[PDB]
């Protein structure tokens, strides 16, 4: 039941994550975000539905929170500038591998 | 009202708890003959109920 | 749920294409243009209706934007001068199999 | 039947606990909490789920009671600052072997 | 077949108690309580579980009956302030021979 993509690995029981088997400590918010994108891998995801589902409906102010999130993941799980979590401007982000 | 709320004693409390007499409504419905039929009944219980 | 038109392959689930064997990238607006063209493949779309379906309803700009977008399509999908995606002057745009 | 993890031992037949070779006294509350922790070895525990399971549902007080209890458990069995019982901010606690 | 523990001795053929074979009797309620105690020697006996098994299930009274019974047992066989059957608050009692 443990969920992975390519080499990044995740457990829904112990909530441990493996960057190709390498240790990493992740804050709970973007932890649930990452768990989301793994559970619906194969689909591009955009900020309206991000802040609708993984954030409370009462949040009616700022929007750049998910951009800051994806920024911390970008700096954390990918050393190369070319990142596996590709970004499509205006339609959000998707989780692929370079072709 | 519950009979226990009338600040009763050991034997009466035990009799109402083991047997299952809960409210004074059933006591006012039951006559003296209908309540004295119980075995090991106490004279103090009879006096206080009267 | 998939989208096909001869040598044109579109998956909207994770927003990807393949033409003759090579995935390509594209802007969101022109991607939505292509999506509309392939769902309404074989049917002629008028530019009024095209704009009303793909762009903003309150778009007060000119009409050459759709021409620019379709040109950007054409420099990415069909190399030959004879055109899979065809234009009808005064009636709009359409997608066909070359004859 | 008797539960264990590395050094910790626990028997529910007569409700006794063991922290690396000795009998330690514990109140029934923290006993139930550690027990609920050892049933889910490999699983992380969150304050809401524990207050639902081991605590009563209509508990009207503040959650911080379980904070006090887990602090007592830390100073009970995890005497050193390095701990078998690990914290996760905004999430809860888990019981894994310290690394 | 006699149930024994160090000095405590109980028979199910003539129904007599012994503390290293000295003159001692027991009223039937406490006798049945000690029978359950020896049949569960080394296993914890909680107030709910004793009032279920050794006490008839129709009990609408309060728990203090078992406390009075265990006081009778202490003053009878465990006369010394330090006893052989030891009490855990909330969890009842258990056979823990003092070391």
């Amino acid at each position: 039941v443990r969920l992975t993509f390519a080499d990044i690995e995740l457990d829904e029981e112990t909530h441990e994550v493996w960057k190709a088997g390498q240790p990493v400590s992740l804050s709970p918010t973007e932890f649930t975000l990452l768990r989301y994108f793994v559970i619906n891998a194969g689909t591009v995801l955009s900020k309206p539905k991000i802040l609708d589902h993984v954030w409370r409906y009462d949040f009616g102010g700022d929007v750049n929170v998910v951009e800051s999130y994806v920024s911390y993941l970008r700096r954390k799980i990918d050393t190369g500038e070319k990142r596996l979590l590709h970004t499509l401007r205006g339609v959000g982000y998707v989780l692929r591998e370079p072709r | 009202l519950p009979i226990d709320d009338l600040d009763l004693t050991v034997r009466s409390y035990n009799c109402l708890k083991r047997e299952g007499v809960h409210t004074v409504g059933e006591l006012v419905a039951r006559t003296e003959s209908d309540l004295l039929d119980i075995r090991n009944f106490g004279q103090k219980s009879i006096d206080e109920v009267k």
